[PDB]
Protein backbone atom coordinates (compact mmCIF):
# COMPACT_ATOMS: atom_id res chain seq x y z
CA UNK A 1 0.00 0.00 0.00
CA UNK A 2 2.98 2.30 0.50
CA UNK A 3 4.64 1.56 -2.86
CA UNK A 4 1.69 0.64 -5.09
CA UNK A 5 2.62 3.16 -7.79
CA UNK A 6 6.28 2.12 -7.90
CA UNK A 7 5.41 -1.58 -7.96
CA UNK A 8 2.91 -1.12 -10.78
CA UNK A 9 5.44 0.86 -12.82
CA UNK A 10 8.10 -1.79 -12.21
CA UNK A 11 5.72 -4.55 -13.32
CA UNK A 12 4.79 -2.66 -16.48
CA UNK A 13 8.44 -2.02 -17.35
CA UNK A 14 9.28 -5.68 -16.72
CA UNK A 15 6.48 -6.94 -18.98
CA UNK A 16 7.55 -4.52 -21.71
CA UNK A 17 11.14 -5.73 -21.42
CA UNK A 18 9.95 -9.34 -21.68
CA UNK A 19 8.02 -8.47 -24.84
CA UNK A 20 11.07 -6.80 -26.37
CA UNK A 21 13.39 -9.67 -25.40
CA UNK A 22 11.08 -12.22 -27.00
CA UNK A 23 10.74 -10.04 -30.11
CA UNK A 24 14.47 -9.47 -30.54
CA UNK A 25 16.28 -12.68 -29.56
CA UNK A 26 15.36 -15.44 -32.06
CA UNK A 27 16.86 -18.39 -30.14
CA UNK A 28 14.63 -18.17 -27.06
CA UNK A 29 12.36 -21.00 -28.26
CA UNK A 30 15.19 -23.44 -28.85
CA UNK A 31 13.58 -26.52 -27.33
CA UNK A 32 10.36 -26.44 -29.37
CA UNK A 33 12.31 -26.00 -32.61
CA UNK A 34 14.61 -28.82 -31.50
CA UNK A 35 11.63 -31.16 -31.08
CA UNK A 36 10.24 -30.19 -34.49
CA UNK A 37 13.63 -30.67 -36.15
CA UNK A 38 14.10 -34.07 -34.49
CA UNK A 39 10.76 -35.27 -35.83
CA UNK A 40 11.55 -33.91 -39.30
CA UNK A 41 14.96 -35.60 -39.30
CA UNK A 42 13.42 -38.93 -38.29
CA UNK A 43 10.86 -38.74 -41.09
CA UNK A 44 13.49 -37.68 -43.63
CA UNK A 45 15.75 -40.59 -42.71
CA UNK A 46 12.81 -43.00 -42.90
CA UNK A 47 11.82 -41.90 -46.40
CA UNK A 48 15.40 -41.66 -47.68
CA UNK B 1 22.12 -39.48 0.22
CA UNK B 2 24.00 -40.49 -2.94
CA UNK B 3 22.73 -39.69 -6.45
CA UNK B 4 24.29 -40.42 -9.86
CA UNK B 5 24.51 -37.35 -12.08
CA UNK B 6 26.45 -38.26 -15.22
CA UNK B 7 27.53 -41.06 -17.55
CA UNK B 8 30.78 -41.61 -19.43
CA UNK B 9 30.67 -40.09 -22.92
CA UNK B 10 31.51 -42.54 -25.71
CA UNK B 11 31.61 -42.34 -29.50
CA UNK B 12 32.07 -45.25 -31.90
CA UNK B 13 33.34 -45.14 -35.49
CA UNK B 14 30.82 -47.26 -37.38
CA UNK B 15 32.94 -48.01 -40.45
CA UNK B 16 36.11 -49.09 -38.65
CA UNK B 17 34.18 -51.28 -36.21
CA UNK B 18 32.09 -53.03 -38.86
CA UNK B 19 34.87 -53.20 -41.47
CA UNK B 20 38.50 -53.66 -40.49
CA UNK B 21 40.02 -51.47 -43.21
CA UNK B 22 38.57 -53.69 -45.95
CA UNK B 23 37.56 -51.99 -49.20
CA UNK B 24 35.10 -54.75 -50.13
CA UNK B 25 33.44 -54.52 -46.72
CA UNK B 26 33.10 -50.74 -47.08
CA UNK B 27 31.60 -51.17 -50.56
CA UNK B 28 29.07 -53.69 -49.25
CA UNK B 29 28.23 -51.46 -46.27
CA UNK B 30 27.64 -48.56 -48.66
CA UNK B 31 24.37 -50.22 -49.71
CA UNK B 32 22.92 -50.25 -46.17
CA UNK B 33 21.93 -46.60 -46.06
CA UNK B 34 22.60 -44.11 -43.29
CA UNK B 35 22.58 -46.37 -40.23
CA UNK B 36 26.01 -45.17 -39.06
CA UNK B 37 24.82 -41.57 -39.37
CA UNK B 38 21.88 -42.31 -37.06
CA UNK B 39 24.14 -44.05 -34.55
CA UNK B 40 26.58 -41.14 -34.53
CA UNK B 41 23.74 -38.65 -34.09
CA UNK B 42 22.34 -40.62 -31.15
CA UNK B 43 25.74 -40.85 -29.48
CA UNK B 44 26.40 -37.12 -29.90
CA UNK B 45 22.98 -36.36 -28.44
CA UNK B 46 23.78 -38.55 -25.45
CA UNK B 47 27.11 -36.79 -24.91
CA UNK B 48 25.65 -33.28 -25.04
Amino acid sequence: YENQKLIANQFNSAIGKIQDSLFSTPSALGKLQDVVNHNAQALNTLVK
Amino acid sequence: EILPVSMTKTSVDCTMYICGDSTECSNLLLQYGSFCTQLKRALTGIAV
